[PDB]
């Protein structure tokens, strides 16, 4: 429908694109999978209806 | 200007049209509506052969495409043949048709007659051609075409239900929603259904290190035991059924059939 | 015309093939030297009078002064350009590589000489797409070793073209054949990689080509391992520049197009999740209002386990989904959520145990029957490498391996 071929800038230099500025950035992605804990009501009603479980099931 | 035809002898055989049409061997629809009903008879009294029923059937819609008639006729042949060929196992002829169906029901004149019947052997063969582009790009045109009526019929939305659940392999969910399907739906699935229930015999085999057999003759929808370990033998794995005694309380006994799944795991790896 | 006797090209040449844009009132618009009868030289001199009428035409073609249809007037410019674009690929054939991109540009123009016209009925596109098959074709066999004049370093430019044409009208097979013979040339070393390839000197091609190659290998071929990083590559490529009217990206459309796919795939391949105060992710994801609200909704279901967030916020979007070509991608993602879950009620509710009973995943012949669908779902990730562990039918259990419980790629 609407074109995204038409780029507004045909070409730039490569000390200007993310990959070559990455030593000066930082990652953009995330790698704490494994150990990331978040807090939201979920994970906190989680914890609840799972220490209930472990107390019932001693 | 669309050609015409008055053959009037019912019958005709199929032949790839090579020439320009030759109106005197072409039937007009009064004619091929007359024949309609002579297969319908046979095909309903099962005094045809297959091959026979088809012949009459590609002929009669090769009328229909030099005559340029797309109507509710036409419709109501290819609708037939379609079915015809899914209780043959002619997916060839079924896809032909299916093709044509769905191109017709782009018409606006023709009443959408078994269109939700006919969107669901589009998904059921797109599962199994593997096409889940097509099954998507489906969903998205009843969605933007407003057909909200048919998104929200409980056999549509369980049929698209069907085809994720091959996705993810929940094999204990799609053998259950097998009993759900329709006479024709269940021939449509059985071209495929081998394959897919070695697929999901190797998801358990994978996943257990042993099952009971009736467990896994509950979960495949086997009729009795022995159609079950004749589906093991069938993928060479009829020595790992093994024989275990059972006194869970001390208080009787009784012996059960095992399925070592461990032991299937180096055998069906092998063959994919 | 010292372009094609000295095998150069210029920015005049470059807006003398740009038909579309007018030129100014001097105009220098001349071939030179013109007592030739060489056939090719009139390939040459055909080409220059058709490129004077296409020129010409853009100053008709806007003074319809309502005039009515123009659809043949379009079919003009269009076979104009046509056999223009087939006596280009008549002469840069065999001459040297300093003529492929302006063969480029001229292509590219085509392409949006037939986006205008809204209508497949009488779509002239397959002019376009023959006429651009064999244009990278031209490119694509080159006899000559010496890479003065070899033209194979454009063979990508050309492949972005054809899939731009291939992606008009919904076409996944066809897109299929050009992902895999290209992926072959290079392997044998027939053309030179994409990082060493023209691409280069145009890198707005550079991004298109990983995107074109990520969408089909992630929407359509359905390996996301590969659409993952061909889409990622296509991001880590754009550039950090900014439109100085808005302090937006300059490619800020490109950029979101590409993580509507990358996010979801980054997730499901590798557990990757973007860092949201990040100067790129940040840039995009903030200023959609389409990612600004589901995207963080849908990283947070899937790193927190939430089922019901996530086939809600499924739920909302299927159209937005369906739409992109994520089904399968939003669908097997689904199960990265219910391993998380599961994962959770290990850590909190287990003890880290190897050994858990199934009940525990119950409190989040009923009973029965709840078990039996849990031991499959349980079996399905088992079985495509969410889970290292095996499941007891007898005691209702599944029992972890003691060592990379919940692996994942990395």
């Amino acid at each position: 429908d609407d074109e995204f071929e038409d780029f507004p800038i045909d070409t730039w230099a490569n000390g200007e694109t993310i990959k070559s500025n990455a030593v000066t950035q930082t990652n953009i992605w995330e790698e704490n999978w494994d150990d990331v804990e978040v807090d939201d009501d979920f994970t906190n009603e989680l914890k609840a209806e799972l220490d209930r479980y472990k107390r019932e099931n001693q | 200007i669309h050609v015409v035809g008055r053959c009037q002898t019912l019958e005709k055989s199929y032949l790839r049209l090579t020439s320009e049409p030759n109106p005197d061997l072409i039937r007009p629809p009064n004619i091929l509506q007359k024949m309609y009903c002579l297969l319908m008879d046979k095909y309903q009294s099962k005094t045809a052969t297959y091959t026979y029923l088809c012949d009459q059937f590609k002929s009669m819609r090769q009328d229909l495409r030099v005559q340029m008639i797309e109507n509710s006729f036409t419709i109501k042949v290819y609708q037939t043949h379609a079915r015809i060929a899914l209780e043959n196992g002619d997916l060839g002829e079924f896809n032909q048709c299916q093709n044509r169906i769905m191109a017709l029901f782009e018409n606006p004149t023709i009443p959408k007659k078994s269109y939700s019947e006919f969107i669901c052997y589009s998904v059921l063969y797109s599962m199994l051609t593997e096409d889940y582009p097509s099954i998507s790009h489906l969903k998205l045109k009843l969605i933007d075409d407003g057909s909200s009526e048919i998104l929200e019929d409980e056999h549509v939305k369980m049929i698209f239900e069907l085809s994720d659940m091959k996705l993810v392999g929940n094999y204990h969910y799609f053998m259950k929603n097998y009993l759900k399907l329709h006479k024709f739906e269940k021939c449509l699935i059985n071209s495929f259904l081998n394959l897919e229930k070695l697929i999901f015999l190797t998801i358990i085999c994978k996943s257990y290190n042993q099952v009971n057999l009736d467990f896994v003759k509950s979960e495949f929808n086997f009729n009795s035991i022995e159609e079950t370990t004749n589906f093991l033998n069938e993928q060479n794995l009829t020595e790992f059924i093994l024989n275990k005694q059972i006194t869970d309380s001390n208080g009787k006994s009784s012996n059960i059939k095992i399925l070592n799944t461990k032991g299937c795991r180096v055998q069906l790896i092998q063959n994919y | 015309g010292c372009y094609f006797e000295e095998k150069r090209y210029d920015d005049k040449l470059l807006d003398f093939i740009r038909y579309d844009v007018k030129t100014p009132k001097k105009t220098k618009y001349i071939l030179q030297r013109p007592t030739a009868t060489d056939e090719e030289s009139v390939r040459l001199q055909r080409f220059y009078q058709l490129g004077v009428d296409l020129k010409l035409k853009y100053s008709k073609r806007r003074s319809l002064k309502k005039q009515g249809r123009i659809k043949n007037a379009t079919e003009e410019l269009l076979r104009l350009a046509n056999e223009q674009l087939k006596l280009f690929n008549r002469i840069v054939e065999r001459e040297t590589n300093w003529i492929i991109y302006p063969l480029w540009v001229m292509a590219k123009q085509l392409i949006r000489l037939a986006n205008e016209s809204s209508e497949l009925n009488k779509d002239s596109i397959e002019e376009c797409g023959r006429t651009i098959h064999r244009s990278f074709t031209i490119c694509l066999n080159d006899r000559n070793p010496r890479l003065n004049e070899n033209k194979k370093i454009g063979c990508y430019m050309f492949a972005n073209l054809e899939f731009s044409i291939y992606h008009r009208l919904s076409n996944k097979d066809m897109i299929k054949n050009l992902v895999k013979v290209l992926e072959s040339r290079v392997n044998a070393r027939d053309i030179p990689p994409l990082n060493k390839s023209l691409a280069m000197e145009h890198k707005s091609q550079v991004v298109l080509y990983n995107y074109y190659l990520g969408q089909y290998y992630g929407c359509l071929e359905n390996d996301h391992e590969r659409g993952f990083f061909h889409l990622n590559e296509a991001l880590l490529q754009c550039p950090m520049l900014y439109v100085e009217s808005t302090g937006k990206f300059v490619l800020q459309g490109q950029m979101e197009k590409i993580m509507i796919l990358l996010v979801p795939l980054a997730l499901l391949t590798k557990r990757l999740y973007p860092h949201w105060d990040h100067p790129v992710i940040a840039g995009v994801i903030t200023r959609s209002k389409r990612l600004s609200q589901v995207y963080p909704t849908l990283v947070r279901s899937v790193i927190s386990g939430n089922l019901s967030l996530y086939e809600a916020t499924a739920a909302s979007h299927e159209r937005f989904f369906l739409s992109q070509g994520l089904h399968v991608v939003i669908t097997l993602l689904r199960e990265v959520v219910f391993t998380r879950l599961v994962q959770r009620c290990w850590q909190w509710g287990n003890d880290r145990k190897s050994i858990m009973p199934l009940k525990i995943l119950l409190a989040t012949e009923d009973e029965e029957e709840q078990l039996d669908a849990l031991e499959c779902r349980l079996a399905s990730a088992i079985a495509s490498g969410l889970l290292r562990a095996y499941l007891s039918h007898s005691n209702r259990c599944i029992v972890f391996s003691k060592k990379e419980p919940f692996p994942h790629s990395k």
